[PDB]
This record gives structure tokens, sequence and C-alpha cells, in this order.
């Protein structure tokens, strides 16, 4: 519940680049070139399609490979 | 659309004469590039401050 010492957990507790970077070239118009002068089984359902909205708003550490065989 | 003349004697009469071309467009590309830095990343971004 809060620190003494403050700027090591802002970063600890938890880009600008990308946001600079669409700003100049994104926010920019026509360059370039310039011209002179359902209680539970509802949530349920609810969270599958929103889960397909976060990992669809984003986007390496792990491989899994899959197989069928007998025992 | 092209022109015409009228001659005498004997030859084969001449007929006025269309052409039909069609050029294509070509393609091409521009690059620049321009580099950013370890330190700078870190700059630009919150990182190092």
């Amino acid at each position: 519940t809060k620190p003494l010492p403050t700027a090591p957990m802002a970063w600890a507790e938890s880009s600008p680049r990308e946001l600079a970077g669409h700003a100049p070239l994104r926010r920019v118009l026509r360059p370039p070139i310039a011209r002179r002068d359902t209680r539970a089984t509802r949530d349920d359902t609810e969270q599958a399609v929103d889960k397909i909205l976060r990992g669809a708003r984003r986007a390496p550490r792990y491989h899994l490979t899959r197989q069928v065989t007998l025992t | 659309h092209q022109p015409l003349i009228a001659r005498d004697g004997p030859h084969p009469v001449e007929q006025p004469v269309h052409n039909y071309m069609t050029k294509v467009i070509d393609r091409r590309a521009l690059n620049a590039a321009f580099s950013l830095a370890t330190e700078a990343i870190a700059l630009l971004t919150g990182e190092a401050l």
C-alpha cells in the first residue's frame, strides 16, 4: 500500500514511442511530397467473445506441439 | 486519327486509318530510413527518467 521510495515501484507495480510513432506518421495527412506556398451461462458466452476481444486487441517463450497416439 | 490525301491515276484508293494504341503504367518506389538508439528508445518513452 504505497512505498517511501516511489520511483522503484511505478516500474515494479507495472509504447509511448508507438504513440509518438503514429503521431508524426499517421496523424499527418496526405504526406508526403509538398506543394510550395443467463446468470452464469450468459456470463460465460459474453466472456468468451470478449476474450476474443482482448486477445484480438493485441498481437515467444512457449511452443506447444500436439499429437495423437496410443497408450 | 490520321490525315489523308486524295491522289490521281492508277493506285489503290486510300482509306483513313485510325490507330488505337494503349500504354500500361509502370511501378516504382522510394526508400528512406532513419534510426533510433537504445538510449533514445529509453528516453523517448518513459524508461530512463
